């Protein structure tokens, strides 16, 4: 979160928190009412955000679901959508934490080692998160879509 | 190293579920006290040297640990104290902002009582210094903010015991 | 934080290299020097090139320049490649 | 008398190298598998 | 920088056990400080245990 | 470390009092033998490379096992010349730090720089403690051969070597 | 010299010389000329002494003089006295600057690899200096030879 | 860190005797299998990533250590596994060439089970991963070579237990 | 304190599932060697004093730990050894019957290397005594039974290291 | 627990050699002072209560550790002192007879400073009590005998510091 | 002392002590008779050296004793002279140790942290030691006053 | 020794040493001159006391040296006499310590476990010490033979 790494920043520097750090912990907690509303929208829209998320993913990447693709059959396609439910969950954590620190140490650190070791095309799962982003930002206003989309594209950046 | 939001996200994540009404219920409780903690951490940063000067003069200034033979006699040993008391007043400020005492045992408590026994530092006088330091901290930040900052002082005193 | 907290003589941390570098300083030099080891003939370690040219930061040029002469080095040229001069704010 | 103790772990000091030995150790030291040359390196000594 | 092992350098008798502990992968989990207590108990009397 | 003087001054600081005359009598006993403590030290520098050589032959003449194969106990005695080279090196140290400690008039330099971890180090390499202590006092008799007609230099020379002997012992009694 | 050791040893701690060190300079400078008077005594006996050094280094070690040894031949023995001359010249430097650095920055540091690349047996050179110290006692009285005695056996300690 | 030749020389040297008929008898036995070990270490180097991918998918891929709360949930934690399993398949390759498991406890086994207990890594799932990794290694190198490479896997599993 | 059957039941129970074909597959493997382990534990009980007398005379009988100053000089100290070596040969017999080394670290290994460092007992000579004791144990029980009893000796030597 | 003769025999035994001239040279030095130590231990046994009554009245009788709040206030706490000071005057008598301070750290010093820190006993006032107790002990036994008995008092004060 | 740091100097350098180090341990122990006489003068003059020491300190720094000064009242003024009794004691240790090593690790290392943390003006306590120095050197001859004053001004240097 | 266990006796009882304890430490140290003479007799008679000790031991116990005996051959017979040299040494310690405390914790505590675990007949080694006792007491007067023999028979008692 912004609270924990604004601390560990000033922790390492042998000092307390500046006004630049304490006027933002202050500014973040007054932002906390609006953050829970945004995460509350994505919380009980996972049925559509995931299922329509895998909608565009297969239309854009039919190789991964075609015979020979990693997510082929009734089995892998279920797990094919399971990971999108994971990453959609971590974005709800990042929105409430005000940072990608929850998304950092979960689903991002060493993610290329996992998916390379699973045979999954890491570029394909990046395409899946982008398809979820258009569904997510379509569910919110412009002021919110600059945030909810904002955490997806960070996940897109670290996932390639 | 988790704050109240990190601990709430961890417990809600460790079961693989979303942030339900109970998880957000505590998060709203933390955001309500977000205004109180910064002002508490504000004045403590200002009066850091004054608080430590008040605690040592009120608890262990004239006791015979201060005199020859006591545990605090030489100037290197005296100077180590206010250096040492600065961490307790500083890390307690971090716990007061993060709303979670995980940083204390992560960075202060572990190997601490095992270290003072090595040096021969009196744990009894140490806790009373922190207790007196907790008493002056309630003076500055007020009652409820002192209740918050005081809640992490005795956490140090408990584990250091 | 920075190296000028109030430390001087008679202070608890030992008297050492005190640099006039601000918080997270972003000035760095480009130095050039030879520094013969003067200790290989009783240690018999492998040999390394002593003529180096490298970018040292402003935060630790003084310590390095104070140390390069400690072991008989000679400084052939130094410059301030990155950073301003007489700049009150902005060295961070 | 010494009033403390760091422990004495079982240490085997080196004695010599062998052709079978050191290039099992060089590729070990880099944290990489045996390479074709240093593993063909292990071979033609055991054919001697 | 390399790790100055036992068969590298003339070692010293005072931190024999600790340095062999520190040159192991188990080093980053002794969360209790191993060396500052050991160098200080060298001077103080026997501890209670 | 601490010499006889600084060890005496810490004795009076812990009690926080000035130096009385019993304190100064301890310092004067160092200043009297201080001039005698040097040619003991100066004789060692002139006799250093020799005095290790007589100690080794006097040692292995009684411990021929130390120059032999170890047995299946992988033990570090002077088996190989690599073992013999390092093993003579330890006799360097015992003569050296017992040479400073003759000048300091106090065994403070001994235990913190020689004794601390000595049983640690030898238990790792399986080194002989028995023969290791016996060579320490072969040096003591060898050094006392030079100063022998009187007997007040003898107590000075004996104090460092005797301290390593009592301290490297697993206590039988 | 001795003042150089105090300026250096006080310079790595970033402090002026303490009370004890300024004794060590003051006592050294008050014993100044007696080193100066002593070195003129030894310089007038360099042809004195090295002739006596070649007495006993070769009656002790006829291996080196004989045909096959390193010192066999005229010109090999010619520099042989020169090495005594440089060593005796170095000791006059060490007797003056009251410490071991002129015997250590020259002569001692790396002496074995010099001789080992020359064929001179390094054990023989130790007896050569021990022979040289044995020769200096005869042309010097009891007062001042123990002043110069510790400067010789440092060389023997340095060569082993 | 001794191979079969180093261990034979050590035991023959530690008694101060020459290499008699019994010491050379084992050395000839090691040189006979010298051709088998290199080809075993050859294919294992080629299929290092494929073997580890086969073991985790066959032993602990879908178990609930893989799911949230399990010991392998986060991507840092999953990535540490295949990093961790790489050492077991790598150091076992070294033991297979050296013909002596001294390198394993020297560089792998010591402080290993004491480290997993600190992190809370499940030793039970770890051994079954190595057992499954041993099963696929017998596929590649053959039967007897799998018997050789397999002889050091369970050595890791035994000491790690 | 689990045997092979206890460890198989625990892992099959800890997932809440029944004993499938893989769990019973190892159990059948343990029952096949049940006849070998008893005869191995039979002869070891008979020749307990003879095995320990053979190990100490073959490893550390005449070394200078046996002489004055060595770690085994006084008769109390010598008598503690054969008392001490009896546990290693005894508890290894228990691991050979139970087919699981859990009893060793439960009752032998924990606080063992930390205890020998306190007393100053040489861990190097201790392991070679157990190695020599492992060598004679393979003499009595045979090859494969020695492989079984030997598999727990080095487990003690590994953890004690 | 070694006397001067035990320590001399140990060092002469630990090298496996006989009692040479240097070992017997110190033993003769101990037997010369054997007459002095008994008379020193004689009068100390007689005036045990008088010496402790003199030390506490001369060092810490009227200081504010004696008053309320001080470390010695309650009668149980005061009575523990003279019980506690009796051991220092008693064990120092044992060291004076044995001629070796091994009994002190064996039975007094170990876990002592670590115990006073637990109770919160002031080590500064403790050493000055022993210093004052050392001062009166030199009154009774004389100068050189006081030098002997005094040599073990500051040994307690040094290690207790 | 000079004995302990001449050892730890040569200790770190893996060598024994040079003539420069052993002719000064020798020169220091013959100086030991004269050192105890000097320390014996300051030992039972602490009544005048301290009380007249605080004499000039207040007549030069009336702020520290005036109402508001750190040493104000009957209480602090007693402790105001207590520290001077401390530093006068450490100078007696430095004279007998032949170095400020006793004064270094007692009353000098981290002294600015203590007095800054006590609210005491560190410059004021430096003025107190200078006033003691004029009283101390007035009690001894010129040969001694170059020593007893010599340790005070080192304490003056480190105390600012 | 008598000094160390007269202390640890009065140590446990929370008291000092009585006249009964201090008139015997006194009586023991005046006895110390006569003890060193007695131990000095056995010190350089170990060649005869041991070799004649094993003399009567084999004549009285030929089984232990006969083929099948524990001390059979050139090897074991050398160690067969080695133990007698041990126990003869411990008796010299007990005579100088004035007690069997040195003999107690060396060669007596747990001795039956060692010799039973070595296959040695413990009764046989007891016969060896008795043969040494007649040789030892034959070397001394009646006043001494009541001591030197006195420590052997204690070793005989504890060794069965
Ligand atoms: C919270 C962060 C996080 C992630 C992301 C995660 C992923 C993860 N993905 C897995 C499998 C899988 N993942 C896929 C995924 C895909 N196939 C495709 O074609 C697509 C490109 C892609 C999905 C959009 C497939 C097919 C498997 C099964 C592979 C197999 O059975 O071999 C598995 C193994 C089975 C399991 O335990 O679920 C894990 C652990 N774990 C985590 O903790
Ligand atoms: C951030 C968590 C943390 C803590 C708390 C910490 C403590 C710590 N306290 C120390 C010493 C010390 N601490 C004290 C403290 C005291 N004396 C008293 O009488 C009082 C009861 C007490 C003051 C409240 C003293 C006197 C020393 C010096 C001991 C010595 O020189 O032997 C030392 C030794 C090294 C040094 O100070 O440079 C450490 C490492 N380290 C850490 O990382
Ligand atoms: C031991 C030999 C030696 C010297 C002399 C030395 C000088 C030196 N002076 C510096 C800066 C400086 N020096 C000054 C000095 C001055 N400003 C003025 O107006 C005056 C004319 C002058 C004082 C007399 C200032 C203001 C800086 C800071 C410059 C900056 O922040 O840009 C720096 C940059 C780093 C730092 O201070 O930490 C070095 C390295 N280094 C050495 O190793
Ligand atoms: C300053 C105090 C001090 C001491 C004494 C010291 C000893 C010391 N002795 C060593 C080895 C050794 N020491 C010996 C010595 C002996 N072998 C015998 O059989 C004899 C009993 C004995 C000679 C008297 C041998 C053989 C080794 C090498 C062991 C091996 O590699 O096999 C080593 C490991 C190699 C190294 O130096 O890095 C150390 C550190 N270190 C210290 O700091
Ligand atoms: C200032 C310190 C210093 C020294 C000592 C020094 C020595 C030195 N000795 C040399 C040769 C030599 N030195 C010797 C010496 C000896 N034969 C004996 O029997 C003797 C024991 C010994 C002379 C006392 C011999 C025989 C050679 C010729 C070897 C050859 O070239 O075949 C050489 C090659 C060139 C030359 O002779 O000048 C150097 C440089 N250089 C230095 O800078
Ligand atoms: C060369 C010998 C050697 C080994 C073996 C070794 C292991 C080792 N494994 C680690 C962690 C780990 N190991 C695992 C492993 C697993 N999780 C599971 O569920 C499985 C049972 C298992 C994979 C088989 C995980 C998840 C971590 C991360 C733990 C954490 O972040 O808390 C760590 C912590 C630091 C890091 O990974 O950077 C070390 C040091 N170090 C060594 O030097
Ligand atoms: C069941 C698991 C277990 C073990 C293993 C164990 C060991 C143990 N070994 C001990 C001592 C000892 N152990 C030894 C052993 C040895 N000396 C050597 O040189 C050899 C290397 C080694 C024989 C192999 C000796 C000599 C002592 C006595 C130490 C002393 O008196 O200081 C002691 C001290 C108390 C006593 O023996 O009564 C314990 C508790 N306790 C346990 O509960
Ligand atoms: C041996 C080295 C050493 C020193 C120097 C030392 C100083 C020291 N000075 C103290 C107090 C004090 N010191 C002063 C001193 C002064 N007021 C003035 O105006 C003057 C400028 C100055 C004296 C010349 C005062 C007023 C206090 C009491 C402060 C208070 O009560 O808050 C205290 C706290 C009370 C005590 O335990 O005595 C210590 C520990 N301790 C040491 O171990
Ligand atoms: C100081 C107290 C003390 C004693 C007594 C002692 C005895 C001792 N006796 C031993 C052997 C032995 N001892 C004997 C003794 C005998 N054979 C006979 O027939 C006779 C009855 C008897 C002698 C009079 C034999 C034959 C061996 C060798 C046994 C073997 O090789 O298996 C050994 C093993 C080898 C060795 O290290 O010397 C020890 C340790 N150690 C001690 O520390």
């Amino acid at each position: 979160s912004i609270v924990t790494k604004s601390i560990v920043n000033a922790d390492a520097e042998a000092r307390y928190l500046s006004p630049g750090e304490l006027d933002r912990i202050k500014s973040f907690v007054l932002s906390g009412q609006r953050r829970l509303r945004i995460a509350q929208t994505l919380t009980e829209n996972r049925e559509r955000i995931v299922k329509q998320g895998g909608q565009q993913l297969f239309q854009r990447r039919p190789d991964v679901v075609s015979p020979g693709g990693n997510a082929y059959g009734e089995e892998m396609t279920a797990t094919c959508l399971r990971d999108l439910d994971y990453y959609l969950r971590l974005v709800t954590y990042g929105i409430i934490a005000g940072d990608v620190t929850p998304i950092e140490e979960i689903g991002l650190v060493g993610v290329k080692e996992m998916y390379s070791a699973l045979g999954t095309p890491i570029s394909g799962v990046a395409e899946g998160i982008r398809c979820m982003k258009d569904v997510a930002c379509s569910l919110l206003s412009g002021e919110d879509a600059a945030e909810v989309g904002f955490y997806f594209d960070y996940t897109l950046a670290a996932m390639q | 190293m988790q704050d109240a939001i990190t601990s709430v996200i961890n417990a809600a994540d460790v079961q693989g579920k979303y942030l339900d009404a109970n998880s957000v219920e505590k998060l709203r409780g933390y955001f309500q006290t977000g205004e109180l903690r910064v002002r508490a951490a504000a004045t403590i940063a200002a009066n850091a040297a004054t608080i430590i000067k008040e605690a040592v003069a009120k608890s262990l200034l004239y006791s015979d640990i201060t005199r020859p033979g006591g545990n605090m006699y030489t100037t290197r040993r005296y100077a180590a104290c206010i250096r040492d008391l600065d961490y307790y007043l500083r890390y307690a400020t971090y716990g007061m902002l993060a709303g979670d005492p995980s940083i204390l045992d992560e960075r202060v408590l572990n190997g601490l009582k095992e270290t003072y026994n090595s040096l021969g530092v009196p744990i009894g006088a140490t806790i009373q210094a922190i207790q007196a330091m907790k008493e002056v901290t309630g003076s500055l930040v007020g009652s409820d903010a002192g209740k918050e900052m005081g809640l992490y002082f005795d956490y140090i005193c408990s584990g250091l015991s | 934080a920075y190296d000028m907290d109030g430390t001087g003589a008679g202070s608890l941390e030992p008297r050492g290299i005190k640099s006039s570098a601000v918080e997270k300083d972003s000035r760095c030099f480009k130095v050039t020097f030879v520094l013969p080891s003067q200790s290989r003939l009783y240690t018999f370690r492998e040999l390394q090139n002593v003529y180096t040219t490298k970018m040292v930061p402003f935060s630790s040029w003084y310590a390095e320049q104070q140390r390069i002469q400690k072991m008989g080095g000679k400084i052939l040229k130094v410059e301030l490649v990155a950073g301003g001069q007489m700049r009150s704010v902005g060295n961070q | 008398v010494t009033k403390a103790s760091g422990g004495s772990p079982v240490v085997k000091p080196q004695l010599y190298k062998t052709a079978s030995m050191l290039t099992i150790a060089q590729a070990e030291q880099q944290d990489r598998f045996l390479e074709l040359g240093e593993l063909n390196q292990l071979v033609s000594f055991l054919n001697t | 920088p390399y790790i100055r092992g036992f068969g590298e350098e003339p070692q010293e008798c005072r931190n024999w056990g600790t340095q062999i502990d520190l040159f192991q992968y188990s080093a980053p989990f002794r969360k209790v400080p191993q060396s500052i207590t050991l160098f200080s108990d060298y001077l103080k009397a026997l501890p209670d245990q | 470390m601490q010499d006889i003087i600084t060890s005496v001054i810490n004795q009076y600081d812990l009690s926080g009092r000035y130096l009385d005359i019993k304190g100064i009598n301890q310092i004067n006993n160092y200043f009297d033998t201080g001039l005698k403590r040097l040619m003991i030290a100066k004789l060692i520098n002139k006799e250093a490379t020799n005095l290790i050589k007589e100690a080794s032959e006097l040692l292995f003449i009684e411990q021929p096992e130390l120059l032999r194969p170890c047995g299946n106990a992988f033990i570090g005695n002077a088996y190989t010349t690599r073992r013999y080279a390092a093993c003579i090196r330890d006799i360097e140290y015992y003569l050296r730090y017992s040479a400073y400690s003759i000048i300091a008039g106090n065994n403070s330099i001994l235990d913190e720089r020689v004794l601390d971890g000595l049983k640690e180090t030898y238990n790792s390499l399986l080194v002989p403690i028995g023969p290791t202590i016996r060579v320490i006092q072969l040096l003591k008799e060898i050094i006392q051969k030079k100063f022998s007609t009187e007997n007040i230099e003898n107590a000075i020379i004996a104090e460092p070597f005797d301290y390593l002997a009592i301290n490297l012992s697993d206590k039988n009694l | 010299s001795l003042v150089t050791q105090v300026i250096l040893s006080a310079d790595d701690e970033l402090r002026y010389p303490t009370a004890g060190e300024l004794e060590t300079i003051s006592s050294y400078l008050k014993t100044g000329e007696y080193r100066i008077r002593l070195i003129s005594i030894l310089q007038g006996k360099e042809q004195e002494i090295i002739r006596l050094a070649s007495k006993k280094i070769f009656q002790l070690h006829p291996e080196y003089i004989a045909p096959g040894g390193n010192a066999s031949g005229a010109r090999q023995r010619a520099l042989c006295l020169r090495d005594y001359g440089w060593y005796l010249r170095l000791i006059t430097y060490a007797i003056l600057a009251g410490d071991k650095e002129p015997l250590e920055k020259i002569g001692i540091i790396g002496v074995r690899e010099m001789y080992n690349s020359l064929g001179v047996p390094i054990i023989g050179m130790i007896d050569a200096i021990k022979c040289l110290k044995e020769a200096t006692v005869e042309v010097i009285s009891q007062e001042e030879e123990d002043f110069v005695a510790p400067y010789y056996d440092y060389i023997i300690q340095g060569m082993s």
